């Protein structure tokens, strides 16, 4: 995604967000019963001395829902919480189990 | 397209719009490498298939000037004024007689 | 990550 005017590089959405479409101004925010975690995405390192960035790896793209018998409820989140005794799961991509 | 996750179910269940359950392993259409199939677990449907029925073998591919973009969409997405979709490799699952 | 299709980021 990029936000501001006159970039000579996008930036990496970050974990806890994905950039579905193209040319997006903003990234979009994972919801309760998804996440995203890409360890590998990072931005762009200007180098001082010839004023061009070199290192980009883009974020997510869509949005991982939790796995059975494991739940989300916070809305920017990388991981899924298994939860606790007397209740459970049987579906992916659960706000509350 | 039918699943038991309990012991002693009096009746198979079907799987959700948005999930599906293929015959087994080796004939199963679009699923990843480290998933198998025991009749235990609806699987989702991939990005850019999708599924509304209950109790399917396979999704259903996304046509042409609409796309999915989550993984177990009940329905697809309809591109919008601005954008198109045209993917002319797209089809649906022939079954056999 | 169990019923997942695709695969996804891990967690
Ligand atoms: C490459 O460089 C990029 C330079 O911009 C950089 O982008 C920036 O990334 C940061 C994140 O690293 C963006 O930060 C923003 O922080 C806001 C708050 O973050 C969390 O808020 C919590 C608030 O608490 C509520 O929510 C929590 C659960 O989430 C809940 O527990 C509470 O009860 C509350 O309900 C807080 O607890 C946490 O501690 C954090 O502070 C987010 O809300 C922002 O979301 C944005 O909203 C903006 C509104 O305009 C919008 O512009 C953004 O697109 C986005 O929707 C966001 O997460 C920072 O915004 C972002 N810069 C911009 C301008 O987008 C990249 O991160 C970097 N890439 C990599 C890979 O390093
Ligand atoms: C694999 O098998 C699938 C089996 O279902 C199959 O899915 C089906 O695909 C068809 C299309 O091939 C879906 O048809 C539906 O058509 C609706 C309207 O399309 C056009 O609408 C015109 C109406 O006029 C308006 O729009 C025109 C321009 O678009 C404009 O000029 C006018 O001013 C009006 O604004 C009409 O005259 C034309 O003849 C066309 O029919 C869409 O709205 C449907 O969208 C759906 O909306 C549903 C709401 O409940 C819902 O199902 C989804 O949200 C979906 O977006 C849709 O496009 C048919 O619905 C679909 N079946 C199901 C159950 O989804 C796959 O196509 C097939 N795949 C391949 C690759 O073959």
């Amino acid at each position: 995604f990029n936000d501001e005017f006159s970039q000579p590089v996008c930036k990496a959405c970050w974990s806890g967000s994905f950039a579905s479409k193209r040319g997006l101004p903003t990234c979009e925010i994972a919801q309760p019963g998804t996440f995203t975690n890409v360890a590998a995405a990072a931005n762009a390192t200007f180098n001082t001395a010839t004023l061009i960035p070199t290192g980009l790896v883009k974020g997510a793209q869509a949005p991982t829902p939790c796995g059975m018998g494991y739940f989300q409820s916070s809305a920017e989140t990388t991981t899924c919480t298994a939860c606790a005794v007397g209740t459970y799961a049987d579906q992916a991509g659960l706000a509350a189990c | 397209g039918y699943y038991t996750d309990v012991d002693g179910l009096p009746i198979q269940l079907p799987c959700k719009p948005g999930t599906f359950m293929p015959f087994d392993t080796a004939t199963a259409n679009l699923l990843d490498t480290g998933l198998t199939v025991d009749g235990t677990q609806c699987y989702t449907c991939q990005t850019g298939t999708f599924n509304d029925e209950f109790s399917q073998p396979v999704c259903k591919a996304c046509w042409s000037g609409s796309f999915a973009s989550k993984r177990g969409l009940p329905t697809c997405e309809i591109a919008q004024p601005g954008t198109f979709t045209n993917v002319a490799a797209a089809a649906n699952a022939t079954f056999n007689t | 990550g169990g019923g997942v299709n695709q695969n996804g980021d891990p967690v």
